[PDB]
């Protein structure tokens, strides 16, 4: 469980939050 | 030497090799449309996965 | 899973119509380079036949 | 592919790209009141109303022969505007033609709107026999229904619906199906799909470098004199 | 060691088609100063199969000219680029010889490598000598069921995974969907394992290849397009007798179309003695197609290569004077006459073989 | 080349054949 | 083919260079077109058209 | 048909390639030659080293 569970979403978040260019995005993505 | 009536083969002559290539020319032109297209659904594919990250 | 924040169900059904548009245009240009592939040689073709492929130049 | 190689292929004596105004000796020149006796000139500031008049014509006059087809006049109105659209998107600056665009694009229009008062406009034509064309393929997709039967759509439908979950099925791998596969999939099946057609030939030349038309029987002669109808 | 030196490079994607490099092996000749021969393989095929060819003692080919077996874009280690157009594959060869400081180079290719060696002379003639195609023309060949199988099996080629699939998964792909041993041979060896085993790959990019060959359009290997224009300098052709890729019944046209100085049969094309055997294509392997195939090459670089057209040899050069155009020459008190024609160094550009001749005559007077 | 041949023989040189059949055909569609 | 049939490039390049001269800004281009052909076969003779 | 003229033509086309091909044919007739000298210039290479076994 501990291990290697969280990969997947660390991939998603990271997408999304590249996809933000305008800071009021950016600030919705660090929420 | 009244180069006219040749001026008119050489556009004539070229013409004809853009004709030959039209199928690589368009598909050039497509190769960046897609591109664009492409990036549109990538918001999609995002957000089909918000349930099961959640 | 049954159901989750009906303001989310805004931008689900955004989101779905916004992609059902660029998912035509992929389908436009992905028919194109389809019926494309009998389509060679311009120059061997005749006046009226070339016409006929591209429906709309002789209206 | 082939580009052109010509840097100066754009190039106009008026500058670049430029066919909105063209160098011509006799150029526009001021008047000056203080100087002028009288003068002689068609233009006017009319062109607005009658761009917008036309436009209310040209849509109601080809309305007249769409018989409530709601969808077509929804499709024309998109047409319509393509049209009007034209001076405000182009490169060309319609802004700085040589004697007014917007005089020459109303006379222009209007020239097409009597066309379409007497329903002889080929937009006009082109559209009813395309239409009539489109119907004529979903009456036989309805009536195929009202019998229960299934639509050559639908088997396409539902055979690439199958072939996907056979993909995926096998694809454990990976999860990954993209648009590209799915699209080439689909491909695979319209090829094959369309080549078992019996359609006319449509590619100049066949998997051979030989033409596919019915001229191309070439030596050797192996066919006899042609036979007469049975009774 | 000596001989054999192949500068070593790792291929670059490349967003401008005008910042391609090109990598190769190049044989060093015998003798100090010698004329350079840039020679394409094979679409696909390795630049090692040919080194014993040009290295074999029996047919001496470096006693003539230093010899550089280069890969077109997209092939072995040369830098990748989607576009195949021959004039920008020409334009990579003159950089390279740029880079390398070649003045003028003798072109040679096999198959598809001779339609882009003969694309270098017609779009940059005043820098090649000569060209020397083997088993290929200047023609269109999408519909050649030799091209076809080509064009098939790269198809084949892009659906193997490396990363999923396994060694013995490759193997076995290869055996059942490529038919003929040579190109299953040449597959199999432009497979390669990056470093650190990542994963392995080909040599050659699979993905804009197939583009190319699948789409089956002007701008295709296959294909010669008018846009490539007419070759003005010395052209040798040799093709097997029974060859897949050129008929001897038609295919030799496209020669005399493309080729201005091309006489014919028996002076600038030949066909080598041999059997129906769809192996032929590759000469190098068999003694007998490659001993004919050498012997022709040795009469064109040592008689008629980089020589002028109205000339018949060398052995013209100094003793057979051309006849001159009136009012040719800016000279105004010129009495026009035969002359003839000038033939220069191989690389006197880069190097000042006339300045030290000069004085060295002066020396004399 | 700007040689080809005789007018009457001139329809000849313009088949390029996929194939290795013979005799060819002349007439270039 | 428009563009290997020189008769038809020799005829639409020459209209096209002809109409193209409305921008010099004579008259209608509609009205005196018609002119020009008669004044072709004027001084024509000299190349007997 | 009366062949007569045409095959005196595929007979001068045949001499014709052979001629084209002189260099190749006579060339590979001496590689025999050569071989059977050099294999009679072995014995040679064999007697003056008979000194140094000596
Ligand atoms: C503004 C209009 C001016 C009108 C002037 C009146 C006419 C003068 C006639 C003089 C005879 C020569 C004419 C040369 C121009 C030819 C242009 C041409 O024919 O069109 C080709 C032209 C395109 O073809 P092109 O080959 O690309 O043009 C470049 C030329 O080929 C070649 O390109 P290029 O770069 O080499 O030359 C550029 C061109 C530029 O032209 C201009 O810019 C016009 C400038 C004003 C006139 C200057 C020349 C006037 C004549 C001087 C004569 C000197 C006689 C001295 C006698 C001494 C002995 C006693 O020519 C010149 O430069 C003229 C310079 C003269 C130098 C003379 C050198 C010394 C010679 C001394 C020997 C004397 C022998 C005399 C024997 C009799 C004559 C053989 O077509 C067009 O462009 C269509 C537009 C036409 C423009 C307006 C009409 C102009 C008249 C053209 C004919 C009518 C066209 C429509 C026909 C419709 C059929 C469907």
């Amino acid at each position: 469980q501990a291990p290697g569970n969280q990969d997947k979403i660390l991939k998603w978040i990271s997408t999304l939050s590249n996809k933000a260019t305008t800071g009021e995005s950016r600030s919705y993505c660090t929420q | 030497p009244l180069l006219q009536r040749f001026y008119r083969r050489a556009a004539a002559n070229e013409i004809f090799t853009m004709e030959a290539f039209y199928h690589e020319n368009i598909e050039n032109k497509l190769r960046n449309l897609m591109r664009i297209t492409k990036g549109q659904l990538e918001y999609w594919d995002i957000h089909t996965s918000y349930g099961e990250i959640r | 899973s049954s159901a989750s924040s009906k303001a989310l169900d805004d931008i689900e059904n955004e989101l779905s119509f916004h992609a059902a548009i660029w998912l035509n245009a992929y389908a436009d240009y992905t028919m194109f380079l389809f019926e494309l592939e009998e389509y060679n040689d311009p120059n061997d073709y005749l006046m009226h036949e070339n016409f006929d492929f591209f429906r709309g130049l002789e209206t | 592919g082939y580009k052109i190689r010509n840097k100066s292929i754009f190039w106009t004596r008026a500058g670049w790209k430029n066919n909105w105004h063209p160098k011509n000796f006799n150029a526009p020149r001021p008047s000056y009141g203080e100087f002028t006796m009288g003068i002689r000139c068609r233009n006017d500031h009319h062109s607005f109303l009658r761009y917008v008049q036309t436009y209310r014509n040209m849509s109601r006059h080809c309305k007249q022969y769409f018989l409530g087809d709601k969808q077509l006049e929804e499709t024309f109105i998109l047409g319509l505007r393509s049209l009007f659209l034209v001076p405000y998107d182009s490169q060309c600056l319609t802004d700085q033609i040589k004697h007014g665009g917007e005089r020459r694009f109303v006379d222009q229009l209007d020239r097409d709107f009597e066309l379409i008062s007497y329903n002889t406009h080929p937009y006009q034509l082109f559209t009813y026999t395309v239409r009539n064309e489109h119907l004529a393929w979903k009456n036989e997709q309805y009536e195929k229904i009202q019998k229960g039967e299934k639509t050559f759509e639908q088997e396409l439908l539902d055979y690439l619906d199958e072939q996907v979950l056979a993909e995926k099925a096998k694809l454990r791998d990976g999860q990954n199906f993209s648009i590209e596969r799915m699209t080439e999939i689909a491909l695979h099946v319209f090829r094959k799909a369309r080549a078992g057609k019996v359609r006319p030939a449509q590619d100049v030349r066949g998997p051979d470098g030989n033409v596919n038309d019915f001229l191309e029987q070439r030596r050797p002669f192996e066919h006899p004199n042609p036979t007469g109808v049975t009774h | 060691s000596r001989i054999i030196n192949h500068l070593r490079g790792d291929p670059v994607y490349q967003d401008n088609t005008k910042d391609v490099s090109l990598r190769g092996t190049f044989l060093r000749g015998k003798y100090d100063d010698l004329p350079t021969m840039i020679f394409f393989t094979e679409a696909c095929d390795l630049t090692a199969n040919w080194i014993p060819f040009f290295t074999n003692p029996q047919y001496d080919i470096l006693a003539h000219r230093n010899v550089w077996l280069l890969n077109p874009r997209n092939f072995g280690n040369s830098d990748r680029h989607p576009s195949f157009d021959l004039q920008e594959m020409s334009d990579d060869v003159m950089r390279f010889m740029y880079s390398q400081k070649i003045s003028m180079a003798t072109l040679g290719g096999h198959g598809i490598g001779g339609k882009i060696a003969l694309a270098v002379g017609c779009y940059h003639a005043e820098r090649v000598t000569g060209v020397f195609s083997i088993d290929s023309s200047p023609m269109d060949q999408r519909y050649h069921e030799a091209f076809k199988e080509f064009k098939g099996y790269v198809n084949a080629l892009t659906e193997i995974n490396f990363k999923t699939w396994s060694d013995k998964d490759v193997k076995v792909f290869l055996k059942e969907n490529i038919k003929d041993p040579k190109w299953r041979s040449i597959f199999t060896n432009n497979i390669s394992k990056n470093a650190k085993t990542q994963s392995d790959s080909f040599n050659f990019e699979i993905n804009y290849l197939n583009h190319n060959l699948n789409f089956n359009k002007a701008d295709s290997l296959g294909n010669w397009a008018v846009k490539n224009g007419i070759y003005t300098g010395r052209a040798h052709f040799i093709f097997p007798e029974y060859s897949r890729w050129v008929h001897l019944a038609t295919n030799t046209l496209p020669m005399h179309k493309v080729c201005a100085r091309v006489k014919g049969f028996g002076h600038d094309i030949f066909y080598v003695q041999g059997d129906e055997n769809p192996l032929n294509h590759w000469v190098y392997d068999f003694e007998n197609y490659a001993n004919v195939v050498a012997s022709k090459l040795n009469k064109f670089l040592h008689s008629y290569d980089g020589v002028h057209a109205l000339l018949k040899d060398r052995t013209e050069i100094g003793n057979f004077m051309i006849p001159d155009r009136i009012k040719s020459r800016n000279d105004s008190k010129h009495i026009y006459g035969d002359y003839s024609p000038a033939h220069l160094h191989h690389n006197w550009r880069f190097n000042h073989i006339y300045e030290k001749h000069d004085e060295l005559d002066k020396k004399l007077n | 080349t700007l040689q080809w041949g005789s007018l009457a023989e001139r329809p000849m040189v313009d088949r390029v054949m996929s194939t290795s059949t013979w005799p060819v055909p002349y007439y270039q569609r | 083919n428009p563009n290997t049939e020189e008769n038809t490039i020799d005829s639409d390049y020459l209209a096209a260079s002809g109409t193209v001269e409305a921008e010099k800004e004579i008259t209608s281009i509609d009205d005196y077109l018609g002119l020009v052909f008669a004044i072709a076969y004027v001084f024509g003779v000299f190349f007997y058209v």
